[PDB]
RNA sequence: GGGAUAAGUGCUGAAAGCAUCUAAGCAUGAAGCCCCCCUCAAGAUGAGAUUUCCCAACUUCGGUUAUAAGAUCCCUCAAAG
RNA sequence: UUGGCACCUCGAUGUCGGCUCAUCGCAUCCUGGGGCUGUAGUCGGUCCCAAGGGUUGGGCUGUUCGCCCAUUAAAGCGGUACGCGAGCUGGGUUCAGAACGUCGUGAGACAGUUCGGUCCCUAUCCGUCGUGGGCGUAGGAAAUUUGAGAGGAGCUGUCCUU
RNA sequence: AUAUGUUAAGUGGAAAAGGAUGUGGCGUUGCCCAGACAAC
């Protein structure tokens, strides 16, 4: 259960009872609206589908992402709402609650509940052996021409060839990963940020998945 | 070269078949199914283009086997990773996908070439009595035992 | 390629191509392969006929 | 359990048996019992 | 089969009534079944069913052995059933009824709980002997060998759960 | 955490009037097997599914023309390269 | 492993140890599950199942090997051209200099010591790591997805209660 | 395909000394319904 969407601002420090300071990362959750309720019957899995941001409406000569387009306007008028930037669905809450139109408002947590959270990771670009990976370097005295090369590749000839998943350089790069059993602190609902004790993956003004946790 | 027929496109006639499986053991049903698909029954069989008709299996979850090779019999395959060879029992794939159990053991007696595998697609099979192409309006088959 | 089309129009009547070409050879008939595959599409009542003569030489 | 090619009854009150394809001794006491293999 | 052949099988008052394969048995506490072999041949002279094995096969010889050993366990414990006893032996080793389950303290850091099941009762006498009543005979043997299994007995003084006429082999070990 | 198993422990039980963990039957049992956790994944040529948007005449329809929804060229950039 | 044979390689298959990077087997070092014990307990011995993961820092030697100091749950045995020099060192050794001992009439030698002594190559194909263009998927587009399959992860101590 | 039989181990479709109530066939010879051969 409780999903909800949000992007990254920043990071900072919380004095907690009894003089614990405790880091904590900083989310702005706001206007996510249920768009679309799935179905088993019509689509064979039960699910919900959330849009984030509300972007401007439909416009003649666009020419970028902040004007909606016309399969997006329609798509966003079955439910009666504004066009959204981020989609993204929640199959792990209870369908028989929220009706096609509300508004999950930020004050679905409370304060203790563990969480995960989900993001792209950074991005670094063409990386190399020893920092992609976690390689140790050669020498760096005594002769020696060998500093942050990969090692051997393989055998003789008894394989005449490299196997695959062999970790050479490459794109060290943005992926989705998720982190497990953080913690909400405090919630706050005028301004409609979630403070969570730690830090999440991605950069600033990123984007956020925020679910209960599994275990 | 004085006078052989051949056959061609615009000259044959492909048909439907269904054959049941309950009560069948798994390579005497398979071995006449692969010549069905094939067509060596037709009189008119050249080597060289398709005739040979469809065949729709629909029991396939009744397929019997003999002796111990339920519990024996494992299935094999690598992801060509190292250490990546996998493996499944036989009565592990009868009790989970039962239709990738027939469909292998025919595919397996077809030749490897562009028309084997294109004879191998005329193959439909189905775990339990029901099958969707009765517009296609197919035929019960005998297996000559 | 002709033993394969024999072997096909023979099991329509209940024979194998071994039982045919048995049967046949007491029959005394001398036709060969390339024209008994002949006559087996072309001419199918005709095809029958024979397949009698050496079904009751045996 | 003593596991070894060559079973076979040592005192007068073990017995020999098979069970699922292997032979094997049943005695009273434990330090009898052989399987073979 | 000479136990096969002694196929006299007197009954009682429990009623047998057979459908084909699977036969049904009722009497005083009765309602059992069991679908028992396709072979055998099943006659009632008058009440006494009688088994008759067909083909003097290897196979055919010993399943006409057993088949005439089920159905005589069939009706006698519908009969009089079947109870099985075991005690406890050592220091502060106390079992208890709750209810319907059974509790026991046999030296661990917690109690084990016994959950009961269908058509067996338990009962306590002494807070050491424990009897285990019911009316199939393959049932009721298998829970007083898994209540045993708690902790079984023990060579050099002969603590633990045993059976109220086993024998125990004691070996001497002093310090 | 669930399911099936290894060595092993058993229940009932004949062949062989006994006994027997087994032959027919019923249980239990490892950090190992399959699921459970994270990630990629319909070029899965078997090419999947749901929601929404759009719909033309000439014509020798041989193809030509202009085009819709939607994209791109081009320019200002970085949270990405 | 030391060897026997002399079948490919003499119009070159070009190097011992160490470094970097791994992968497989199990005749299992630790952890897991059991039997027997001449197993009271705590500890141990021996056998069976089991290859998921893990399996140390230094001193002396070119050293492999080995000894020792301190730790650890443990400090396993082997294969892969005695794994890997178109990925690295170059201490060792089959080079030219020189010296000791010994042998030799002598030029010289030992296989016995010691000091010193040049490591080339812009990656075509297969292969691997990452990233794009084209077409297809019986109308064309935007967006959200199922998951056949594949990959990763898989360790362990000490203390307190009972 | 005809007819007769053996095998239950995927033996077939890679090996020995030894061990074994695994199952078929052929012989010689003991105790037999007076009651053996088991268990009581
Ligand atoms: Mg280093
Ligand atoms: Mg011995
Ligand atoms: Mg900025
Ligand atoms: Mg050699
Ligand atoms: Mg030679
Ligand atoms: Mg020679
Ligand atoms: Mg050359
Ligand atoms: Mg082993
Ligand atoms: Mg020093
Ligand atoms: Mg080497
Ligand atoms: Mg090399
Ligand atoms: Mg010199
Ligand atoms: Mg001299
Ligand atoms: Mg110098
Ligand atoms: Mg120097
Ligand atoms: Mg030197
Ligand atoms: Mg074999
Ligand atoms: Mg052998």
């Amino acid at each position: 259960t409780k999903g909800i969407l949000g992007r990254k601002i920043g990071m900072t420090q919380v004095f907690g009872e009894n003089g614990e300071l405790i880091p904590v990362t900083v989310v702005e959750a706001k206007e996510n609206v249920v768009l679309q309720k799935k179905t088993v019957e019509v689509d064979g899995y039960n699910a919900i589908q959330v849009g984030f941001e509300d972007k401007k409406a439909y416009k003649k000569d666009a020419k970028s992402n902040k004007y909606a387009n016309k399969p997006a306007e329609g798509h966003a008028k079955k439910a009666d709402a504004a066009p959204k930037r981020f989609i993204r669905e929640f199959r792990n809450v209870d369908v028989d609650a929220y009706e096609v139109g509300q508004e999950v408002s930020v004050d679905t947590f409370v304060a203790g509940d563990v969480i995960d959270v989900t993001g792209v990771s950074k991005g670094k670009g063409f990386q190399g052996a020893i920092k992609r990976h976690g390689q140790s370097r050669g020498p760096m005295s005594h002769g020696s021409h060998f500093h942050r090369a990969p090692g051997s590749v393989g055998m003789a000839s008894d394989a005449s060839r490299v196997f695959k998943g062999q970790k050479m350089p490459g794109r060290m790069g943005g992926n989705t990963v998720t982190v497990q059993n953080l913690e909400v602190v405090q919630v706050d609902t005028e301004n409609k940020v979630i403070l969570v004790k730690g830090n999440v993956p991605g950069p600033k003004k990123g984007l956020v998945e925020i679910r209960t946790s599994i275990k | 070269m004085r006078q052989t027929f051949m056959a061609n496109e615009s000259n044959i006639e492909r048909k439907w078949y269904v054959i049941d499986a309950e009560g069948q053991t798994l390579g005497r049903l398979s071995s006449e199914v692969a010549s069905i698909l094939r067509g060596k029954n037709k009189v008119t069989y050249t080597p060289h283009v398709d005739t040979g008709d469809y065949v729709i299996v629909i029991n396939a979850s009744k397929i019997e086997f003999t002796g111990n090779k339920e519990t024996d019999k494992v299935y094999y395959r690598h992801s060509n990773h190292p250490g990546g060879i996998k493996s499944i029992t036989a009565g592990e794939l009868r009790r989970t996908n039962p239709e990738r159990l027939i469909e292998n053991s025919i595919k397996g007696m077809l030749p490897s070439t562009r028309l084997g595998e294109k004879q191998g697609k005329k193959l439909f099979v189905y775990g339990g009595a029901e099958h969707p192409h009765a517009a296609q309006q197919p035929e019960n088959y005998e297996l000559r035992g | 390629l002709w033993i394969t089309r024999i072997n096909a129009a023979a099991r329509q009547h209940e024979m194998s191509y071994s039982r045919l070409m048995n049967g046949l050879k007491k029959a005394g008939i001398d036709i060969n392969r390339k024209m008994l595959s002949e006559i087996a599409i072309s001419d199918e009542k005709a095809f029958a006929q024979l397949v009698t003569k050496a079904k009751d030489a045996l | 359990m003593k596991v070894r090619p060559s079973v076979k009854p040592i005192c007068e009150k073990c017995k020999v048996i098979k069970r699922k394809g292997k032979v094997m001794v049943i005695c009273e006491n434990p330090k009898h019992k052989q399987r073979q293999g | 089969s000479r136990v096969g052949k002694k196929i006299i099988d007197i009954p009682s008052d429990v009623t047998v009534t057979f459908d084909g394969n699977h036969v049904t048995v009722k009497g005083p506490k009765g309602e059992l079944s069991r679908t028992l072999n396709e072979r055998m041949t099943f006659k009632q002279e008058e009440n006494t069913i009688e088994v008759v094995r067909p083909s003097d096969s290897k196979e055919d010889r010993t399943n006409h052995g057993t088949t005439r050993a089920l159905l005589n366990n069939m009706v006698q414990g519908v009969s009089q059933g079947y109870v099985k006893v075991l005690e406890l032996v050592g220091v502060g080793y106390r079992a208890q009824m709750q209810g319907k389950d059974l509790i026991l303290n046999v030296g661990y850091s917690h109690p084990v709980e016994i959950k009961a099941e269908e058509n067996i009762t338990f009962s306590v006498e002494k807070n050491t002997v424990v009897k285990v009543e019911g009316i199939s005979k393959e049932q009721v043997g298998a829970l007083a060998s898994n209540i045993r299994s708690v902790r079984p007995p023990e060579p050099y003084k002969g603590k633990g759960i045993r059976y109220q006429g086993e024998y125990v082999r004691r070996k001497e070990g002093k310090t």
